[PDB]
RNA sequence: GAAAUUGUUGAAAGGGAAGGGCAUUUGAUCAGACA
RNA sequence: GGAAUACUGCCAGCUGGGACUGAGGACUGCGACGUAAGUCAAGGAUGCUGGCAUAAUGGUUAUAUGCCGCCCGUCUUGAAACACGGACCAAGGAGUCUAACGUCUAUGCGAGUGUUUGGGUGUAAAACCCAUACGCGUAAUGAAAGUGAACGUAGGUUGGGGCCUCGCAAGAGGUGCACAAUCGACCGAUCCUGAUGUCUUCGGAUGGAUUUGAGUAAGAGCAUAGCUGUUGGGACCCGAAAG
RNA sequence: AAAUAUGUAAGAAGUCCUUGUUACUUAAUUGAACGUGGACAUUUGAAUGAAGAGCUUUUAGUGGGCCAUUUUUGGUAAGCAGAACUGGCGAUGCGGGAUGAACCGAACGUAGAGUUAAGGUGCCGGAAUACACGCUCAUCAGACACCACAAAAGGUGUUAG
RNA sequence: GCCCUGAAAAUGGAUGGCGCUCAAGCGUGUUACCUAUACUCUACCGUCAGGGUUUGAUGCCCUGACGAGUAGGCAGG
RNA sequence: GUGGCCUAUCGAUCCUUUAGUCCCUCGGAAUUUGAGGCUAGAGGUGCCAGAAAAGUUACCACAGGGAUAACUGGCUUGUG
């Protein structure tokens, strides 16, 4: 009889997609990512900067 | 009954239902049947083809009585029995007795063909008859008495 | 604003329920309504609906259709259901026995019907009998043998006999009925 | 007094109202004007295989 | 007065088509209508008898009836708010098989023998058709192509 | 005056035909009328029939 | 013994018409509710 | 070389202030927190307190103030119009009735159906009853003389609702009315064919035909009524110059 | 020889095997047309949309139109005359264009709160006499589509080329 | 490019008005803001529809969508 | 090969008149004249879907029209 949104209100948040309960007990909205160093070849910022 | 009439609901509003532009008059098309061959042909040809002008042979001083004619097929005439005499007659199908049916006395001037009646004998005593009446009258093994 | 794509407010015209004032008839109805809403069964529906036509959908049904209608093959042992009226039919000799559930039945129907050993069922009988309707028979009526479908679309080589009173030569059949005067239709 | 003439104007609308309804197809369509050395030929061409399936349930 | 009869506004319609003119090669005669064919209706300007009236240029029809010379063709023809069918007898001078149909009997057997081919495999068919989908992902290399950058070019006049 | 698709009529009141019109609404007060003359003939006409 | 229309009493308002809509203040005047 | 930060985006991250709304009214659903028993913000507001209990809220009304508002009716592409009617009020003041009809719908009966010319009868224009006729249907097609509806389970084929059979079901087969499309058949008109026969000119069998009909092919009518529509009538109301 | 517009096709009424009927047709049981029987399945044959689709009767008003962008005829033109497609006005209020039938916006059951459109935010007037780089000084400055006009031609005014 | 000159009409008058000159003018950029009968959410009205339900059953109940209108038609009053 | 290479070269009902079968009716019955019918063409409507039609009103009339002329005003601005 009245529509009550996720994204506010946990309870049907939590009605819908109970993955709610581990997405914010393991963040994952703030995963970190792997950091790589890879570099980028000398063409391209030759290219990229040039006219 | 006036009560009910949608000229009730017009009431009120200015036209009564005939139009604020080409209003409602007194005769715009003429009166009655006038310009049937002139404005009236679209609707005189269709919806009456064959209205105007003359066809064949005048008749003086017809009589629509010397025409009397009623017409009763072999679909029924064993109506003109009443149903009790009517099953006794049915089953045992002989002659030597077999129904009689006088057709001009039960309102008829001839017999059509329409089809399918037992394979009882009647004498059919009549005016007239198909050639068809006659014949299957003639396969349930009875026959026809011309009459006057 | 709502750009439409069909016309707002549309009446289903569907008669949902007689135009008729019959007490009993009503009733029928009442039953039907009953029985086509908790059934499942198809026929019920059907006679529901029947039951909202007028005297122009119900044709009389001719107790010799009813005859042939039985000549199909496995359909001698059905009984025959006619929402609508049963008429008396001289042109049959023969005559079969089974059982008609009928609104109406005229005076001759039902003298030909029971004289040859069948039945004449009012409807909530075959409802009584035949609550899904099982091992029945519906006949409906012929609707265009009526006489003002005659002149319905008349027109131009239509062929379709025009509303008219006194009927003959002088009538109709001269300009545009006959090659010799005008055209031909 | 001197007034318009014709037009086109608003007369598609009209149409598509009732919307310009599609051909109307028909599975058996008429023979009318067909080659009637054609069909009275093709008439006792059905007539015989009318016979046909007719002894074949015999 | 106004005019129109029966040829009107057709001047550049029926015209010949260009070092085209004059009589007729031969497969056009050789071809055979079956009744039920797709035919493509043109007008063939040196041939006056059986012909077709500049309504129905362009169109595409279907032949109800084979006669000595002409195909009889149906045309459902838009008139009003309706279409209403129209029968027309043209010699086949003006009529050519139509290939819009080519590409459907074409994907017909087609179908047909995909079908046999992989259910004779082990089903996994797919036959529908598909319209251009959005391209997939791709490296391109700078390998022997380094980008040439580009600039729009100043106003001249040379006249 | 012509329109539709309608048998064409023929409704001959072209003369003063108000003028002639007869209700008949003596259909009672004549048929009451001509058994009580009846009854006047039965007895002055002695057992005649 | 209605209306147009008019006298007197009472009230009110009125800087080149009057009348209307929304809304509140103010004056007047009233129903309901509760108990 | 190592960071920072901007910029763009993401979070089922946490949180303050303000506004409007509280429809519904036992329970029933999806869930949520809990070891648990229980609890909850989970299918729509309840808890706590105060004031008043009266013109205080509110209604109505006049008025002032802010903003807005041009005379209605009409014909017209366009009307507040320098277009026409209208100073004011009351009371009158205009699509009716009738004959004949179309479509629809209700009802009575149904291959028939219509008591109400008239007669019988009456508690006397009512109600109640009824003999023969008639009208309209049930046969059509022809200008007419005149002929006059089954090859066949009243046909073949395609789709058909419903019903029947099989199957748990998914599905498959059977029968198939109304209706729709098509190919046939039958009656009359038209054109040809012209047997047996005989006043030697009558007779028209049998077989046909891109021809045709407001036809047949197990009837749908007739009568009352109502709306709307038609025509004739003073015919929605008022209006001529005339004759 | 375009663009825009335009005809048909995208299947069960389909595809394939087998072999019946005839008075048509072939030299020919050849072919034509309709067929008995048999096989082929689902993702029944591109997209998108669909509450639906098909069908019948009857009848009202109307049968002076006008306007806008684009195409376009006559005309020096015209708020003139006349065609093409579409959208409108007429029949329609609401917000903007001060004002205004047709422009812009957006179409109308009674209310509340929010947010916007077109247009606006010195004051009249709700909303920054906001920020930012320039140009412009007029003894007739200039100031917002439809829109209520201006031209050829000149300036050692100033600006940037 | 802006400005000046070219640029004459009759009641007194209109960038809508006042007025504005590193604008309140012209060209351009960025924000913020104001407010339609439109858009979103909720209440109520009506209409259409799809369900449910034997005691106002012509009833009750659930659910969704819609609402401009002259000439005109139908409907409930 | 179903008139002119294709795109134009034409005409209702009433009436008269011919062609056709020698067919149908003149209704108390016949024969013979005469009359009517069907099928098909011609005689023509050019305002070409098709009336039978002269003027004047400085003596005038009615219904209406700003759907329309004579004048002010408005657009235009060739012409001035
Ligand atoms: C009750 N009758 C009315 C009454 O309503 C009232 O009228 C005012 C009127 O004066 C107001 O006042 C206005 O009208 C007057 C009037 C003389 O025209 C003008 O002089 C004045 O400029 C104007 N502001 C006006 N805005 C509204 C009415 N209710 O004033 C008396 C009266 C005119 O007789
Ligand atoms: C809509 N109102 C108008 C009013 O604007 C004016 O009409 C103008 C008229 O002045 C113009 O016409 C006039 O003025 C213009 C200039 C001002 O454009 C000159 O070019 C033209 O030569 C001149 N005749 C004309 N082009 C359009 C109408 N709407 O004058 C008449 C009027 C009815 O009051
Ligand atoms: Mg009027
Ligand atoms: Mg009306
Ligand atoms: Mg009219
Ligand atoms: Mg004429
Ligand atoms: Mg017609
Ligand atoms: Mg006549
Ligand atoms: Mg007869
Ligand atoms: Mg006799
Ligand atoms: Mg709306
Ligand atoms: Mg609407
Ligand atoms: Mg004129
Ligand atoms: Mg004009
Ligand atoms: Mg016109
Ligand atoms: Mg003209
Ligand atoms: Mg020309
Ligand atoms: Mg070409
Ligand atoms: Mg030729
Ligand atoms: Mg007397
Ligand atoms: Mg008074
Ligand atoms: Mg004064
Ligand atoms: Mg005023
Ligand atoms: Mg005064
Ligand atoms: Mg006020
Ligand atoms: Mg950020
Ligand atoms: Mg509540
Ligand atoms: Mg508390
Ligand atoms: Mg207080
Ligand atoms: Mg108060
Ligand atoms: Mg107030
Ligand atoms: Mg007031
Ligand atoms: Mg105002
Ligand atoms: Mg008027
Ligand atoms: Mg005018
Ligand atoms: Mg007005
Ligand atoms: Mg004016
Ligand atoms: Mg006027
Ligand atoms: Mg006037
Ligand atoms: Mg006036
Ligand atoms: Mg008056
Ligand atoms: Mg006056
Ligand atoms: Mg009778
Ligand atoms: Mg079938
Ligand atoms: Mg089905
Ligand atoms: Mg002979
Ligand atoms: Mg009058
Ligand atoms: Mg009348
Ligand atoms: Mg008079
Ligand atoms: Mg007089
Ligand atoms: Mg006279
Ligand atoms: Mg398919
Ligand atoms: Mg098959
Ligand atoms: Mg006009
Ligand atoms: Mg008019
Ligand atoms: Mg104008
Ligand atoms: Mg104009
Ligand atoms: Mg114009
Ligand atoms: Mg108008
Ligand atoms: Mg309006
Ligand atoms: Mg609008
Ligand atoms: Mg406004
Ligand atoms: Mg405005
Ligand atoms: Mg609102
Ligand atoms: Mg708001
Ligand atoms: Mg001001
Ligand atoms: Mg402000
Ligand atoms: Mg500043
Ligand atoms: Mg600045
Ligand atoms: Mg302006
Ligand atoms: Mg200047
Ligand atoms: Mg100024
Ligand atoms: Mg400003
Ligand atoms: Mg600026
Ligand atoms: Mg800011
Ligand atoms: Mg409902
Ligand atoms: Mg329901
Ligand atoms: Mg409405
Ligand atoms: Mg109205
Ligand atoms: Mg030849
Ligand atoms: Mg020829
Ligand atoms: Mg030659
Ligand atoms: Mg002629
Ligand atoms: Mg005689
Ligand atoms: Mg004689
Ligand atoms: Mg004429
Ligand atoms: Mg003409
Ligand atoms: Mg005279
Ligand atoms: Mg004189
Ligand atoms: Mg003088
Ligand atoms: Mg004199
Ligand atoms: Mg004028
Ligand atoms: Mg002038
Ligand atoms: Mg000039
Ligand atoms: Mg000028």
């Amino acid at each position: 009889v009245l529509k009550k949104n996720p994204l506010k209100n946990k309870q049907v948040l939590l009605r819908l997609n109970p993955y709610a309960k581990v997405f914010a007990a393991e963040k994952l909205g703030s995963k970190k990512a792997e950091k790589t160093g890879t570099k980028p070849a000398a063409v391209f910022t030759e290219t990229l900067k040039h006219d | 009954p006036s009560r009910f009439t949608k000229t009730r609901k017009h009431r009120g509003h200015v036209s009564a239902g005939k139009g604020r532009i080409g209003k409602h008059r007194k005769h715009p098309g003429g009166r009655g049947m006038a310009g049937g061959q002139h404005h009236h042909r679209i609707n005189m040809d269709k919806y009456h083809p064959g209205y105007f002008g003359k066809v064949g042979m005048r008749y003086f001083h017809k009589q629509q009585a010397h025409f009397w004619k009623p017409v009763l097929n072999l679909d029924k005439l064993w109506t003109l029995i009443p149903e009790d005499k009517r099953d006794q007659y049915l089953k045992s199908a002989s002659k030597e007795t077999a129904p009689v049916i006088d057709t001009l006395a039960a309102g008829y001037g001839k017999i059509l063909g329409k089809g399918r009646i037992p394979n009882v004998p009647v004498i059919v005593k009549a005016r007239f008859v198909s050639k068809l009446a006659e014949e299957k009258i003639r396969a349930a093994g009875g026959v026809v008495e011309l009459i006057a | 604003g709502i750009d439409h794509t069909s016309k707002q407010h549309k009446r289903s015209g569907h008669r949902t329920a007689p135009k008729s004032d019959n007490v009993y008839l009503k009733l029928l109805v009442k039953l039907y309504t009953f029985l086509a809403r908790r059934t499942d069964a198809p026929f019920n529906k059907v006679v529901l609906k029947a039951l909202f036509l007028s005297k122009i959908n119900r044709p009389p049904v001719s107790v010799s259709r009813i005859a042939r209608a039985l000549k199909q093959e496995g359909a001698a042992n059905k009984t025959v259901v006619v929402v609508g009226t049963v008429t008396d039919d001289a042109r049959i000799f023969e005559f079969p026995k089974t059982t008609v559930a009928a609104l109406r039945f005229t005076a001759g129907a039902r003298a030909k019907i029971v004289k040859a050993g069948g039945e004449c069922i009012t409807l909530d009988q075959l409802a009584v009998r035949a609550p899904k309707g099982q091992n029945t028979l519906i006949l409906r009526g012929p609707r265009n043998s009526r006489e003002a479908v005659r002149h319905f679309g008349m027109g131009p080589h239509k062929g379709k006999a025009p509303r008219i009173l006194s009927t003959g030569r002088k009538f109709e059949r001269a300009r545009g009925r006959r090659r010799s005067k005008g055209f031909k239709v | 007094a001197k007034s318009k003439n014709h037009t086109a104007h608003n007369q598609t609308r009209k149409a598509h109202r009732n919307g310009i309804k599609k051909p109307k197809t028909y599975k058996y369509p008429s023979l009318k004007g067909v080659d009637p050395k054609f069909r009275r030929n093709h008439k006792h061409a059905l007539h015989g295989t009318a016979k046909a399936l007719a002894a074949a349930k015999k | 007065g106004k005019s129109h009869g029966y040829r009107s506004r057709t001047r550049y319609m029926f015209q010949r088509d260009f070092r085209k003119h004059g009589a007729v090669h031969l497969s056009t005669y050789l071809k055979v209508y079956k009744v039920g064919d797709i035919v493509d209706i043109k007008a063939n300007g040196s041939i006056q008898k059986g012909m077709p009236h500049k309504f129905y240029q362009g169109k595409t029809g279907v032949v109800y009836n084979v006669t000595k010379s002409s195909v009889g063709v149906i045309i459902n023809k838009m008139v009003g708010n309706r279409y209403l069918e129209k029968r027309l007898n043209l010699r086949v001078e003006h009529i050519k098989h139509s290939k819009c149909r080519q590409e459907f009997l074409e994907r017909v057997k087609a179908n047909a023998a995909k079908r046999a081919e992989a259910k004779a495999q082990g089903v996994a068919v797919q036959l529908k058709r598909q319209p251009a989908q959005p391209r997939e992902s791709r490296i391109v290399s700078t390998e022997g192509n380094v980008p040439q950058t580009l600039a729009p070019v100043p106003y001249e006049t040379f006249i | 005056a012509i329109s539709k698709n309608l048998p064409i009529l023929k409704n001959h009141f072209r003369k003063h035909w108000q003028e002639r019109v007869k209700v008949h609404f003596d259909q009672a007060g004549k048929k009451v009328s001509r058994r009580n003359a009846r009854a006047t003939r039965a007895a002055k006409i002695a057992p005649r029939p």
